[PDB]
């Protein structure tokens, strides 16, 4: 039979050319005699180009290939929460079977124009620079982009860790289930990652989907889509999910391997013409649904690695254009002490204010304007000893607000804690404090207000802004605290 | 089963089998050769023909020559009898000391340890090298990479690490010479005999050697790393003791793959590399690791073609490492050795919760001052020092002293420096940079800080520089 | 000559342009 | 400096730090 | 003070013209690198 | 006739026909699939086989699956009934409102008007917007490059343009989303409903929407601009209108063309672009022009790759542009809306011969006085003080309340006739209103309201 | 190829045929051109000085017997002149009677013009240096295979001294032109090009040649072959592909620059960028 | 004079072979007449370019920059015939076109090693008004040797080149801040280098329409003496423009006298 079965003509570099299989569908998953699976990517007059899900040492010329009616799907549901799975949803944490009651296709179309509604609910990262200047709303796609070791994964991890306060709460709108997709990373890195999430008590609401460096290219190719379908379960059931794709650069590399070896025509950087289409299909599936379709959401934080800051390379260009905004990280900011290393001037969120609470919206605007005015003058901050007071004040407010955008790792902040620090710089209470002391000041200040002035922080939360009463109390605390700290 | 050679083009040999076709990765034995010639099966081309990569030269091969399927991948000697010996790609002794007195063997192709087998333990491994220890410290059982363009100091550093870490190691070491200089192999072999880490008369040898240098055809160079690491995997899994694995140079594995890629019928990827560069690297790197069964501290020298760190080969390597030491020609050119870029070297354990706040603060302080100076250099080169504020020229003078105090005379580099080698304790490294940052040596000349060990030598050098 | 080299020079001469203008003022 | 040919044109006392560094 | 004002005005103008000249060199090189890489890829594939 | 699929490789599908082959550009309908799958013929490969580009996903396709030749290129609904509706590249409704019930259908591949059909008449398309009409006017049948990212009031400008052209002239608009983000496609649709340019309850809609979303194959995103063009061509060639066509984004039109060319195995040209870059652009752009029947004028949002204006994509596009609208963050942060940079935005029809002598002089006077104001910002005499206060009042009189932003603000939006704009800036340059305050010129329509804003607030 | 002391004082082609008009070359020994380099065991550490007589080289980037030291730089920076002064330097030792201090020289010209090679030979004859020098010449109008082959053939002549307890020096002038000849052959054999159209194994071309320069232990005679390969850079870019390929093979490099040359720094050696 | 022509109106086969036709004519006069021959070729690049056009039609796998894989051997087989022999002399002068002003282009880059003397022209220099537009730091000769031209010639040449190189590696700072920021020492080297740059310019008999000046031919001894005097600082007082477009140094003196 050559309709539902075939025979391998040639095998090499993860590509099997198969005679027969006349009834195979484009992108259908078939089975080799060895038990290994493959996906039928090339349907040609005389052969099927099958991409192999494993080591090709177990595939030889003349091996029988079978259609099995296989559907490319993954386990889906709350049972995946706390679990580490491979690209296909198989447990790799050694904790036994996934008790999945439902399954979902990995290859599905995104919701159209109609089933959606404008993004309007905050997705809080707990990172001051992001929540204030690059705000993310539920349903949005916000790119994290930068060179190697600029702090990209850290932004994603801190965001996941931040949700614990909501997930432990009783508010049936604030929660947020997390999915971290690891593509092309080494296993020990992912192990360190899950340890971090476990110690932070974050795994209980997190699914880790991992297709690591030694996994065959098609598995790395599928992993993001597999994770997406898991998030879409929450989206389609009136719940809110966050997915991280860490990273899409590595996914593109895996797809390029397959395309080239299938002898599809190479383009810029040897990527195929459908590499944009690869990422756009994936990222358009992040969506905010209207009340008619359950009101659920999927937010995406794709990660792109640039090379020597080239945000105009092929894959960066694609994903920048697809997303709703970008958080740009830079090496020279990182080593200057700007951590997180966000370029505030270049980073953008097109959702913007619509994704912020009133408390943040009352301070983020002022901060954005003062930093913009500072950036115009900043080049001669060290070359202007005799310039006038007006531009001296812009510089003085300038690297004070910049110091207030610095933040440690693994302690994302509640919105009321963020605005209390941002307000202190904006309303001018630190203009006389030595630049180099601000980071250590804030650490001490924040510990002090959390422990002793929780009543104050609650007032900014319960009332959703800083009142005159709150303003007066914050003035007394900051000014007297400043004098003790600078000694 | 028996095949016949049907085609020979450089290192790539096509073999036809009338019957039992050998699976991919199998080792084939060419008949009628004076010395053993292994072909590794790479592809099934169809028409009962396999495409293979030769492990030695293909000169003298004839179309029609018989080839036997061994029925397995390349298998090499493992176990304690490899210690103090030198082996090649296919497991043969190359030290003129007769047979490897063993009968335990292992295939050079193996599956990487699974996710469940991973260890998250990470504690500092002090090197005595100031720049490494301060800024991007190594971890025991971690993956360490030494990046550098041609002639910037990868090998000198790896040899210094072998001197500072391996000579007082509690387990076994494996050194894999991959596509490098044979002269360096001879240097190292006789040095370890002189030090006693290799003993030619008793069984006290601590190091097993595997070599396939740049005199070998690409098949050899593509596979010697797998041979070297197979020896390491045995010592990790069947023993459970700690292993040190040194590789110079792991780039040569990827380069060898690129040398034969077009002849294997592949369309090129970017920068002339094989389309499989990243998965090839992944299947090899993911075996080089600590597991719940045993620890491997791996140190890999990584060549950077045309000094371009964005070159696909080094660029793809970064993600496989826990600590990165990046060497720079721009720095070596200044006489700053080791030529470590303090603004491009990183470590997973550079974390205040792991190294402590003191260590972390000084490291970040050093990086900040150096990045501030780097950003100023070009402005002051044109507009002049006198245009700088007092705060700026203080950061300039301190930064230049910090740059110099990161330089250090290596014991293995005495033939190059003219200075006695020095090893600096971590405590002294932290203190020294702390004091420079704090302005405690603002009164001392720049050069006092160049090419010394501890900070006390800089003070002594400053006194000597007076008269 | 090479993009990285020009990148650094460009950032340098951009800073100078601004400083020279402020110094003029 | 950075004033063109001010110092060079005029160039044991000398008022100005450029005067003594040049002479 | 007049001479410094003068010289710095001219320097800032020279810097401006150099920024333009360098940006043009940058972008020609940027385009050439992309074109050259592609021609090597095409030649290898053909 | 009925053909059979012989190959499927991604979004490329080969089909064999027993008799006469479908000509290049013909739409083919794949039989036996849930939704509609159109394949556009790209090549005749020989041996009775054609190569096609798919307009939707190709998963689930089997070799031997039946394919029907339609007999023509992709044909879409054209007419008044397209107004207020959203269609895709193949003309299907995607707004869930049912069929688009036109009495005509039209092929999306149509030759550009012939030489003899050309109009030599150079005419200003009055937008009623002060910044645009005065300093960088639109030309009927011309192409305008729209610059600026987001947060600079792009969509509100677009919606007001649609509102104004329909109100002043009586011409409709067509919006083609080329590589539309599905989220932003939803936002735009509902914003248009709120502004009133789309009406879901009657037939008064001013725009027809055509969406080629990002998650669609290269073939779909490449052809969707043509679909939008075809909708616009009906209003010109059948109803004699001066039509507005928005293309958001022109670079994504180029990008999709590059992807299609790549998929068909064509060797890339410089910088990785299709070898057909200039002809792909030309065959599309040349359909936007003034003819004897009417005109299609196009506003095209421009993305400049790597901020390199010499990049083949923007360079090739610039050859077809007659004007620019530069939306600026600096102008936005100053509170001036629309946020159009009055010095960066230019127009080829800003000529004493095309526009009036009165138009040219005043606009040149506004340009000079804004540049001279920037010159005096660095540093005044009685003449310099006079030029400063005049220019600051000109900066404000360039601002405008929009009819589209009326429910959001409450402030009455204004459409200002051309001659009212010219004489408004003419009376400020002459110093006739330097007797009156400055901020009375901020956010008003005709100059008579700025006088009344000074008469009321004195 | 013909191999032995009978080649000394003679100019030959890529196959050892006499091209100097002095008569047929009559050696008692022959040697294969494509032999593999000695492995780890036959070797011993480089420890004997190979004196160039150039202060900057001998003091700053010293060359030993058995070492490979690249000479690299743009056109007309003084590359050949380093090699020539080195050959002429050996007369001091070669006139004596201590065979372990002598150094026999081989100059391989690849892709040069014949008149240049002739002027080279006139210089070596006038300095009375030809008598201990073999000139191996595959010039610009010789077919690509001959230019590709010439370095290996010269290397085989030098390996004669190496394996017989004597010391030889070999100059490859230059390897850039050999790589070009090899690129042609490879492209025309329809082997698909890699970086810069050079064949995928352009590194291996030079690495197998240069590895054959070696210092032998006393068991193998204690002899040596020292190599001075030459690479031409373009616009002074030492960090280029083929240059760094060859830098990554040799035991150091002497880097010459036009800037230094015209400043009066002759020999035009960049100290920081040169190493031994 | 014998003339051979295959110009830019010709198809590539003709343009690739016509240089050989020219050579053959010269070879006869060199060998069968044993006489001094002059060979002028304009332009030898066109030989290699024509080769690139045919190679594309022959279906060869292309080399770098789209050139024929045989670029160097083709050039060698042709250039090695353009030579003096013991039998007769050929003084050959070949004009060499440089694609997109790129001297690293495989065509001009491969041509250098075929030459005994190179005169490299620069667009930047031409645009400054210096004709002939010779790059004095990129033009070389095998006979630039003290044992050949004598120590005086050699010393003045190297002295001129040193001052020009010293001026060159100040271009970065000068382009930004001007000459007025430099030290007195560097200002002296800039002033002399600029005079030397100008004294290296010369009116050609052939270019009289473009310069507006009568052509000049300068004896070698006068060239040596003129640049010797400038280097010595003998004309430090004279204005730079006096040295522009003259013959011998006396004309620069006379020109300065008319100015002031």
């Amino acid at each position: 039979d050559l309709e539902e079965t075939g025979r391998v003509l040639s095998i090499g570099d993860g590509i099997a050319r198969v005679h027969g299989l006349r009834n195979v569908q484009a992108e259908e998953m078939v089975e080799f005699s060895s038990g290994l699976k493959g996906m039928s990517l090339n349907l040609e007059p005389d052969n099927v180009g099958v991409v192999v899900f494993g080591n090709d040492k177990l595939i030889k010329e003349g091996d029988i290939v079978k259609r099995t009616g296989a559907i490319v799907d993954v386990p889906v549901g709350e049972e995946l929460l706390g679990r580490v799975v491979d690209a296909l949803g198989n447990a790799i944490d050694g904790k036994g079977p996934i008790g999945s009651k439902a399954r979902r296709r990995v290859g599905l179309k995104a919701p159209g124009i109609i089933p959606r509604i404008s993004v309007r609910e905050p997705m809080q990262t707990g990172i001051k620079a992001v929540d204030s200047l690059v705000p993310i709303g539920r349903g949005q796609r916000e790119l994290i982009i930068g060179d190697r070791q600029t702090g990209k994964t850290s932004i994603a991890i801190d965001t996941i860790i931040n949700q614990k306060r909501f997930n432990d709460g009783t508010d049936e709108k604030k929660k947020l289930y997390c999915i971290y997709v690891a593509i092309g990373q080494k296993r020990s890195t992912v192990a360190q990652l899950v340890k971090r999430l476990t110690d932070a008590d974050a795994m209980k609401y997190t699914i880790v989907v991992s297709a690591t460096a030694s996994d065959a290219a098609p598995l790395q190719y599928l992993a993001p889509y597999s994770g997406c379908s898991m998030g879409e379960y929450f989206r389609d059931n009136g719940k809110h999910a966050l997915i991280i794709y860490d990273d899409l650069s590595k996914q593109a590399v895996a797809y390029r391997q397959m395309s080239l070896l299938l002898r599809r025509p190479p383009g810029r950087e040897a990527y195929p013409g459908d590499v944009f289409y690869l990422h756009s299909r994936l990222l358009e599936r992040a969506a905010k649904m209207n009340d008619a379709f359950g009101g659920g959401s999927l937010t995406a934080l794709p990660v792109i690695e640039t090379q020597a800051g080239d945000v105009s390379a092929y894959i960066p260009t694609n994903v920048i254009s697809i997303t709703d905004g970008q958080i740009f990280l830079e090496t020279e900011l990182f080593y200057k002490g700007i951590r997180p290393a966000i370029n505030v001037g270049l980073s953008v969120s097109r959702v913007g204010s619509a994704a912020q609470t009133r408390a943040m919206k009352q301070v983020a605007g002022t901060m954005k304007l003062e930093l913009a005015q500072y950036r115009e003058v900043a080049a001669f901050a060290q070359f202007g000893s005799d310039l006038d007071a007006a531009t001296q004040q812009l510089l003085s407010r300038g690297v004070r607000l910049t110091e207030l955008l610095k933040q440690g790792q693994y302690s994302p902040m509640a919105i009321e804690e963020q605005v209390a620090v941002i307000y202190a710089g904006v309303r001018g209470y630190l203009d006389k404090l030595e630049p180099s002391k601000i980071t250590k000041f804030e650490n001490a200040f924040l510990s002090h207000v959390i422990s002793q002035h929780q009543a104050l922080l609650s007032k900014i939360r319960t009332d959703g802004k800083i009142s005159e009463e709150s303003d007066a109390k914050l003035k007394e605390i900051v000014t007297n605290f400043l004098a003790g700290f600078e000694a | 089963t028996t095949g016949r050679i049907v085609a020979v083009i450089g290192a790539v040999v096509d073999v036809q089998f009338d019957e039992g076709l050998p699976p991919i990765l199998n080792a084939l034995e060419v008949q009628g050769r004076e010395t053993r010639l292994v072909l590794e099966v790479a592809q099934h081309l169809g028409e009962s023909t396999v495409r293979t990569i030769a492990m030695d030269g293909t000169e003298g091969l004839v179309r029609g020559q018989k080839v036997l399927d061994s029925g397995a991948p390349i298998r090499i000697p493992v176990g304690p009898e490899t210690l103090g010996r030198i082996m090649n790609v296919i497991g043969e002794p190359i030290d003129e000391r007769g047979p490897i007195k063993t009968k335990q063997f292992a295939a050079i192709h193996a599956e990487a340890p699974e996710f469940v087998e991973m260890s998250v333990e990470q504690e500092i491994l002090v090197t005595g090298i100031k720049v490494v220890d301060l800024l991007a410290p190594y971890a025991k059982g971690g993956k360490i990479g030494l990046f550098g363009g041609a002639g910037v100091g990868k090998t000198v550093l790896i040899m210094e690490l072998i001197n500072n870490v391996a000579k007082a190691h509690g387990g076994y070491s494996v050194f894999a010479g991959v596509g490098e200089r044979t002269r360096e192999g001879n240097d190292l072999y006789h040095e370890m005999i002189e030090s006693g880490v290799i003993n030619l008369k008793d069984a006290t040898s601590k190091v097993a050697l595997v070599y396939g240098q740049m005199n070998e055809p690409p098949g050899a160079r593509a596979r010697v790393a797998l041979t070297g690491l197979t020896v390491a995997e045995y010592f990790r899994d069947q023993e459970g003791q700690d292993v040190l694995l040194f590789i110079d140079n792991i780039f040569r594995f990827t380069q060898a793959g690129s040398e034969v890629s077009a002849l294997l019928g592949r369309i090129p990827s970017a920068v002339g590399y094989q389309p499989t560069l990243a998965t090839d690297m992944g299947t090899m790197q993911e075996r080089i690791t600590t597991t719940k069964k045993g620890s491997i501290t791996s140190v890999q020298a990584i060549y950077v073609p045309a000094d371009d760190l964005t070159d696909p080969a080094p660029a793809t390597t970064f993600a496989h490492l826990d600590a990165t030491t990046v060497l720079s020609r721009a720095i070596a050119e200044l006489g700053i050795y080791p030529a470590v870029d303090p603004l491009d070297s990183t470590s997973r354990i550079m974390d205040p919760n792991i190294v402590g706040s003191e260590h972390y603060d000084v490291a970040r302080g050093v990086q900040k001052i150096l990045q501030d100076y780097k950003s100023l250099q070009d402005i002051i080169a044109i507009l002049g020092m006198d245009e700088l504020s007092e705060e700026d020229k203080l950061t300039v003078s301190r930064a230049r002293k910090i740059q110099r105090f990161l330089s250090q005379p290596f014991q293995v580099a005495e033939v190059f420096t003219g200075h006695l080698g020095k090893l600096v304790p971590l405590k002294e490294t932290i203190k020294g940079f702390q004091q420079i940052l704090a302005g405690e040596y603002d009164h001392l000349p720049e050069q006092a800080f160049y090419m010394v060990g501890p900070i006390e030598e800089a003070v002594a050098k400053a006194d000597k520089l007076a008269e | 000559a090479t993009l990285k080299d020009i990148t650094r020079r460009l950032k340098s001469i951009k800073n100078i342009q601004k400083i020279t203008k402020s110094m003029k003022m | 400096g950075l004033c063109g040919a001010i110092h060079s044109s005029v160039a044991i006392i000398g008022v100005g730090d450029k005067i003594r560094s040049i002479l | 003070q007049s001479a410094r004002m003068t010289a710095m005005d001219n320097a800032s103008k020279n810097a401006s013209e150099m920024i333009d000249k360098l940006t043009l060199t940058f972008n020609r090189t940027r385009q050439a690198v992309i074109t050259k890489e592609l021609i090597e890829i095409i030649s290898g594939a053909a």
